[PDB]
DNA sequence: GGTCAGAAAATCGGTTGTGGTCAGCTGCTGCCACCGGTTAACCTC
């Protein structure tokens, strides 16, 4: 529970288009992932500028200033 | 002395019971012989069969008049066929008219 | 001794493209579970 309260947090530490394609990404919101052309169709740009932006957001996510506080959470 | 280790067929999560953003659903209702429906909530994405069992006793069917088919149901094993795959007409009546012809003789005298 | 103009970045965003890879789908491939017919073993008409 405090895992996903944290990642509550630290999700929206960031940006909204980011933190809702992280969202649709991964099912957080519904149970429910999405494909990336249908992220893509739901947000208003192609798949492959979604593709550029996930990665990114994922290496920004992975980085320790924000892996700080999931550095041991396993 | 003696302590042991076990656990019943199953395995158990942890979730939240949110109660908010759940599946679509469709509710279906079905219906026994006596009158009883059985309101059964499928998916909104969910075919409905015709015919469903219920807490009642018997496979309900659907209360629409949309599926009515009664086609696929007959006593494969009566003692009347498994008599004829074995003894022929004539021989059957033959042994019918002279019980009827034995019981004639007896009841008229 | 100012002055638009061009070259060349980067930056968000399409594009194409294409290549592959895998989820799955599904008709053969073949083996595996009841079903019962038959075939040599027991009791004495």
């Amino acid at each position: 529970t405090l895992l996903q309260d944290q990642l509550q947090s630290v999700l929206d530490t960031l940006s909204e288009r980011e933190a809702g394609v992280v969202r649709l990404r991964f099912g957080l919101t519904d149970g429910q992932p999405r494909t990336l052309d249908e992220i893509g169709q739901v947000y208003g740009v192609t798949r492959e500028r979604i593709r550029q932006i996930e990665s990114k957001t994922m290496s920004k996510l992975r980085h320790p200033s924000r892996s700080q506080v999931l550095r041991d959470y396993l | 002395d003696r302590v042991l280790r076990g656990s019943r067929l199953g395995a158990v999560s942890y979730e939240t019971d949110r109660n908010h953003d759940l599946a679509p659903r469709q509710i279906a209702r079905y219906r026994t012989d006596n009158g009883e429906e059985f309101e059964v909530p499928f998916a909104d994405d969910a075919e409905i069969p015709g015919t469903w069992l219920c807490r009642n006793g018997m496979e309900g069917t659907l209360i629409e008049g949309d599926l009515p088919e009664p086609k696929k149901v007959k006593p494969p094993r009566t003692h009347w066929d498994m008599l004829l795959e074995r003894r022929s007409i004539e021989e059957l009546e033959e042994l019918l008219k002279e019980r009827l012809e034995l019981i004639r003789s007896r009841r008229r005298g």
